[PDB]
């Protein structure tokens, strides 16, 4: 059967504000490449023949970005179907729209639009097809997880999940998040219903690569209060004597997979991409064959594009990415950073763990640590940004103006912490 | 009395004189639960040696000396007999059992030599508990001065060598080099450390954590990638397990490899070894005296196939994983001991007297 | 046309994503089949037009995987075939095309019997009760040794490669032939090099210096064999010979995900660490003794001549 | 002497041989030249004379009180034990080689090392040897709670439900010291197990270990497991 996939190109969470009020989070670049390109590259490398992109907010911009990409060419093996509606507002609405449109045929891939992965799911898909042939359409969803220690900067506190699985048949018995909970409660009917072994798992990073079935869309159209994925698995695991439909699981220990949900995942996943944890999806491979994104891989994971013109004394130590057309001044110090294409950096500036998007302009003497500079922004001289500082969409900070630690400034008054002007105040 | 541990696998024809055991079986399967022939601290130590829980050369020597403290404290004197002969004759089967669990590093041989010389020099007019306390104090002084104070001395002699802005290559896990790097980062030098690790122990991961938790910028890679990073390396520090009579450096198996690749890139090598690890044994190659670990440890799981899972069913297949090798002294530049910075070819001259 | 376009992009995405097909001679056969399908499914009047067509598609094909040079130099040999036949027919539409096709078929029938020709000359380099050392896994060296073992009895110390132990495959493939092989780690190379009589390795790409990129850990093996003055045999075919100089371009080593070196379950030390996994390594020609190809044994002081007998200097940058 | 074996009797020699003889036979097989045996007084306080009629090498059999527990039984012999204690029970016939559990006591320097053979839910680490949690709904009001620190330090915990305690313990000196200093413990299987399992979730700490055998099974105080002792001894006592 041909492998289908449903891509939700609109995360219905209110997290990238006010970053997302200009471009949706799926167009947000990790290293000069938007997230929808990473997701489509993962879907095309796994072997998906047809996807269904479901875009709700700022969907015309996604349409104009994705039609000129590699996955809408007629020479592409993975055909996409851009489906937009201004009516649906959650993931359950997407899958009930899928059931109403009757798009999928057999065992599609439900995935969000902002997942960075290189997982080859064909072994897990073989396992899922074996379980569907054995249990006679009893196994419904196969959630894909990755082995990871809880101390990893990838898994944050808002998305750490604890699962309870029967480890001999690899099925999920309990599922809950750890948001605001130091102790974890597990019911006891799990042990009395199945006495063939049981295991708890806290080492599972959620990849959100849930392989599904047309019965998933049936269950989403059957129950209206199922808004998202965790609602579906929580309502399916607490109800066994009605709507049995047990959920299985697959765990990968050799491939990377993670999705972005906030700035913390963004920084961790971008640092994993720059450090080549998602090979082959590496910024020099140019999985989206854009002529403005080719890079050269030097030592210490330094990726340099064409026409960069490093200044004299500029030191790039490790994990630096420079897009095509950026210019860097003299006596600089850039590390752990991503610089977009076409930027202008002044003299004696220190860029550590920063993410500069396209068109930025940094003046001389600036010290930027763990920040996020969006499109065409610029800093004046004698500025130093504290860690976790976000400025978006053509902001400018005043000279001799140091921002605090928690600092999100943009042109929108009520969504950010301040407003953008030539000076730091008003 | 004490049997011999069973030889595991098909031995190498070149290594027929060296024993090759396995970590799967233990020698204590057919021994008494109340430890009567060997002291209970000795059987506890031999079991935690054979299973690999104590692998460092200083940690093995420390656990040996502590078990010897437990033996000497739990010792009694037979009638009309002297301590200076019976205690030696009782500790010798203990060392035979410790050899049958795992072959001793030269730190353990020199520790046994020091304890035998000390127990020979116990006076005949002295009482039981006074000589027991004297021996316990001598063992305490030995460990304290030989390792802890020599380690501080080696750390001070290496702090004036590590400069700012350089890169340092380490291999394996050794408390001396890790302590050198930690006390150099704490005392003010700002440098970065690369770490070369090797299969199947992968013990470099330990020192990797020790450098990340200490705040040192670290880089981790394996032995075959060392040729890639030695162009970045300005100094290679190594942890020696024994220094021989000719000035050779016995260490983990990748030590001589790294020294050769570092000399091919004009990288100065620095060994750091305490003087109690000086051997009167001498060797010229890595073949006449070495330890052979489990050949069933080399197997790994790269996917769903383990090539060496049923390796014993192939009759013409031999597996060998050496633990120690030797370096020729023309590859090693520094030897940093508690006596000072000496060259490698001058080590037996200064160590002997 | 359209089928040819989808074949080109299926091959280019196969080389971009993973290893398809498995070994390198299969990929050379796929490249030659793709090029003969290219020259049979296009229209041209002058040879230079077809030259620029082959260059335009081969540029993308080498931009897919720059570490995989077999497609690049195979395309380059097809270009030299085009140039040779255009020169021999210039001093021409259908006869030229069929001559190119039969010369490419000649190249296929010489290319198919490469490993058997290397195996046929294996007996003049191996004597009985000899200690051979091998790194990695390679079908050329495996056919070499299992052909020389039909009449000789010797020993093979196959060394595993630390990122992913592929030489274990060779061990279980050698012990089926009764070689008395010996498996060890690559941390023992200089530990055992004092008893190894001859080192016989394969390679990934022969450069124009006589240098070679190969599986990582073989530059260390070459240094240890130069220290002990043991000769090196490079069982390499003649399609692993590329005109790319070593220090010319970037992207020499193929870096992979650091999962194979340090797993993801390590902890928060992954965020403060720099893990590299170069699966290739560069060996200068002065550390190499002898190349064994399908035409015989050659010195490293001869590869440039094979370059001028197999490639044209205007196609080096391709 | 390394170990001093103690066999508990808190409220029976029904079989092909004496029921006290099998534990003693196991003890006198591998070492244990001196054995401390506790006689019964709950059913009848005349069993010390039935305990001194066996043919072991050397036994010290003591009378006990009727209303007593296992912690009070070990606390009664506290000034007469000087080394590590290896506790057994009467209805416990095991064909398992015992030296495995002492190896887990010796190799890891554990604070408590115990042996089980397949109600009481236990959680053991993925290594299979160090246990981390144990509880039953006899004393649990809520369903199940797990500390967060033990999940951060041990990310996967394999749970078992059908595992029963064989009552073969290996306690150190300071644990029995805490047991004699803390007389609030009555059942050592529910007190010294659960309190030490909570105290193990502390660096410098204590180690608790477990060995899961798969050859035979232990018995019970009731007549539920009184049928398998003879069936075990008819096919296992030919070698003994």
């Amino acid at each position: 059967p041909p492998l289908q996939a449903v891509l939700v190109a609109d995360s219905f969470d209110r997290r990238f504000f006010p970053i997302s009020k200009d471009q949706p989070r799926v167009l947000l670049p990790l290293a000069n490449v938007a997230l929808i390109d990473y997701t489509l590259e993962f879907l095309t490398a796994t072997g998906v023949q047809e996807t269904f992109v479901f875009c709700c907010w700022k969907a015309a911009q996604i349409k104009e970005h994705l039609l000129k990409s590699k996955w809408c060419r007629p020479t592409s093996l993975n055909v996409v179907r851009i489906i937009t509606s201004e009516l649906y507002r959650s993931l359950g609405d997407v899958l009930r729209d899928v059931d109403a449109k009757a798009l999928v045929r057999s065992d599609f891939l439900l995935v969000y639009g902002d997942v960075i992965s290189n997982i080859n799911i064909t072994r897990a898909l073989e396992e899922h097809r074996l379980r569907r042939k054995l249990e006679k359409n009893v196994s419904v969803m196969t959630m894909i997880f990755k082995e990871s220690s809880p101390s990893h900067p990838t898994r944050c506190h808002e998305d750490n999940v604890v699962v309870a699985v029967d480890s001999t048949t690899n099925r999920v018995l309990h599922f809950q998040k750890t948001q605001g909970l130091r102790r974890f409660a597990f019911p006891l009917s799990l042990f009395q219903g199945s006495s063939d072994g049981v295991e708890v798992r806290y080492d599972l990073l959620d990849c959100h690569i849930s392989i599904c079935s047309p019965q998933v869309a049936q269950l989403f159209t059957d129950n209206f209060d199922y808004q998202t994925r965790d609602d579906f698995v929580r309502g399916l695991l607490v109800n066994e004597e009605i709507l049995g439909n047990q959920i299985h699981m697959h765990v990968t220990a050799k491939e990377y997979g993670a999705r972005v949900s906030n700035l913390h995942m963004y920084s961790a996943v971008c640092a994993d991409v720059i450090r080549r944890w998602v090979y082959p999806l590496t910024p020099e491979a140019n999985f989206t064959d854009s002529t403005t994104q080719s890079c050269t891989h030097s030592r210490h994971n330094i990726y340099r594009g064409p026409e960069v013109s490093l200044g004299h004394g500029s030191i790039l130590e490790e994990n630096v990415l420079l897009g095509s057309g950026t210019v860097i001044g003299s006596n600089c110090f850039i590390t752990n950073s991503v610089i977009g294409p076409g930027c202008h950096i002044g003299d004696n500036v220190v860029l550590d763990q920063t993410y500069l998007w396209q068109g930025v302009r940094v003046a001389a003497g600036a010290q930027i640590h763990q920040s996020l500079l969006c499109d065409n922004a610029e800093v004046k001289e004698r500025v130093t940004l504290k860690p976790r500082s976000v400025l978006t969409s053509q902001v400018v900070v005043g000279p001799n103006i140091t921002l605090p630690e928690g600092s999100v400034i943009s042109l929108h008054p009520p969504d950010a912490e301040e407003d953008e002007d030539d000076g730091e105040f008003s | 009395q004490v049997p011999t541990r069973k030889d595991y696998g098909s031995k190498v024809s070149l290594f027929s004189h060296l024993p090759q055991y396995s970590r799967q079986n233990s020698l204590t399967q057919f021994m008494s639960i109340p430890s009567s022939v060997i002291h209970p601290a000795m059987v506890r130590l031999g079991l935690q040696y054979s299973q690999g829980l104590v692998s460092g050369s200083n940690a093995r020597c420390i656990a040996l000396l502590r078990a010897l403290q437990q033996v000497i404290q739990d010792y009694t004197t037979p009638p009309n007999e002297e301590l200076s002969r019976d205690l030696v004759n009782k500790l010798k089967p203990y060392m035979s059992f410790l050899t049958q669990c795992r072959p001793l590093s030269a730190s353990m041989h020199n520790a046994i030599k020091f304890l035998n010389k000390e127990i020979t020099s116990v006076g005949s007019s002295k009482r039981e508990e006074e000589a027991k306390s004297e021996l316990r104090a001598a063992i305490d002084r030995y460990v304290q001065e030989k390792i802890v104070l020599a380690a501080q001395a080696i750390s001070r002699f290496a702090y004036q060598k590590i400069s700012n802005g350089d890169v340092i290559l380490v291999y394996g896990c050794s408390s001396l080099v890790s302590r050198i790097l930690q006390e150099a980062w704490t005392e003010g030098r700002r440098f970065r450390v690369v770490v070369v690790d090797s299969r199947p122990w992968l013990e470099g991961r330990h020192t990797l954590r020790s450098l990340v938790h200490a705040g040192v910028p670290a880089s981790y890679l394996l032995i075959p990638a060392a040729s890639y990073v030695l162009p970045e390396v300005s100094k290679v520090l190594l942890g020696a397990h024994a220094l021989l009579a000719n000035g050779s450096v016995m260490s983990r198996v990748g030590t001589a490899q790294l020294a050769l690749v570092a000399r091919a890139h004009n990288v100065p090598v620095l060994v750091c070894c305490e003087t109690y690890k000086f051997c009167e044994r001498v060797q010229t190659d890595a073949f006449v005296s070495n330890e052979l670990d489990d050949p069933d440890d080399l197997q790994c799981k790269r996917g769903e196939h383990v090539a060496l899972a049923n390796w014993q069913n192939h009759a013409s297949l031999r597996l060998l994983n050496l633990v120690y090798d030797v370096t020729p002294p023309e590859l090693v530049d520094l030897v940093i001991t508690e006596l000072g910075m000496i060259p490698c070819s001058s080590v037996p001259v200064v160590l002997r007297v | 046309g359209s089928e040819l376009s989808e074949r080109i992009e299926s091959f280019v995405e196969t080389l971009k994503r993973g290893g398809g097909p498995r070994s390198s001679e299969e990929m050379a056969r796929e490249t030659l089949g793709l090029l003969r399908q290219i020259i049979t499914d296009h229209r041209w009047s002058n040879a230079g037009e077809l030259m620029e067509l082959i260059r335009r598609e081969g540029r993308r094909m080498t931009a897919a995987q720059p570490s995989e040079t077999t497609v690049g130099n195979m395309v380059r040999r097809v270009l030299k075939i085009i140039r040779e036949e255009y020169g021999r027919l210039h001093g021409h539409y259908a006869q030229l095309q069929s001559n190119i096709i039969e010369a490419i078929n000649e190249l296929l029938v010489e290319l198919e019997g490469t490993m058997e020709n290397i195996a046929a000359q294996a007996l003049e380099h191996i004597h009985s009760n000899e200690v051979i050392m091998t790194i990695g896994f390679s079908r050329t060296v495996e056919a070499f040794l299992k052909e020389a073992a039909r009449k000789r009895k010797f020993h093979v110390i196959v060394a595993e490669c630390a990122p992913f132990c592929q030489g274990h495959e060779m061990a279980v493939n050698l012990s089926k032939a009764g070689i008395e092989t010996t498996v060890m780690t690559d941390a023992a190379i200089f530990a055992v090099m004092s008893r190894v009589n001859k080192v016989i390795i394969g390679t990934k790409t022969i450069l124009a210096n006589g240098a070679l990129r190969a599986v990582t850990g073989t530059h260390t093996l070459a240094l240890a064999a130069k220290h002990h003055s043991t000769p090196l045999i490079v069982c390499a075919p003649m399609f692993k010979l590329s005109p790319q100089f070593p220090n010319e371009e970037d992207s020499f080593h193929k870096f992979v995900a650091p999962e194979e070196v340090l797993p993801f379950t390590e902890g928060d030390i992954l965020e403060k660490v720099s893990v590299h996994c170069p699966v290739f390594d560069y060996v200068p020609p002065e550390l190499i003794t002898l190349f064994i190809s399908n035409i015989g044994g050659n010195a490293p002081s001869y590869i440039y001549r094979l370059m001028s007998e197999l490639y044209h200097p205007d196609d080096h940058v391709l | 002497m390394e170990f001093q074996a103690v066999v508990m009797a808190v409220g029976l020699p029904v079989g092909n041989k004496p029921l006290i003889w099998y534990p003693l036979n196991l003890l006198e097989r591998v070492g244990f030249e001196e054995v401390i045996v506790v006689t019964t007084r709950d059913v009848q306080k005349a069993l010390c004379a039935e305990f001194k009629m066996k043919m072991k090498p050397d036994i010290v059999c003591i009378p006990d009180d009727a209303d007593m527990g296992t912690a009070d039984s070990l606390r009664y012999i506290y000034p007469k034990l000087k080394t590590d204690v290896l506790v057994l029970s009467c209805d416990l016939i095991t064909d398992v080689a015992l030296h495995e559990v002492v190896d887990l006591f010796r190799a890891y320097d554990a604070s408590l090392a115990m042996l089980m053979r397949k109600r009481d839910f236990i959680g053991v680490d993925s290594t299979g040897k160090r246990l981390l949690f144990m509880a039953n709904e006899a004393d649990l009001d809520e369903e199940l709670v797990i500390k967060g620190s033990i999940l951060q330090k041990h990310p996967r915990i394999r749970f078992h439900t059908g595992l029963v305690d064989a009552h073969l313990y290996c306690l150190k000196k300071y644990i029995v010291d805490f047991l004699m200093e803390n007389g609030s413990i009555t059942s050592i299987r529910s007190e010294l197990i659960p309190y030490l399992v909570r105290k193990q979730f502390s660096l410098k700490s204590l180690d608790i270990y477990s060995f899961i055998k798969e050859a035979n099974t232990l018995n019970l105080a009731p007549y539920d497991a009184c049928w398998n002792a003879c069936r075990g001894d008819r096919w296992e006592d030919l070698s003994r």
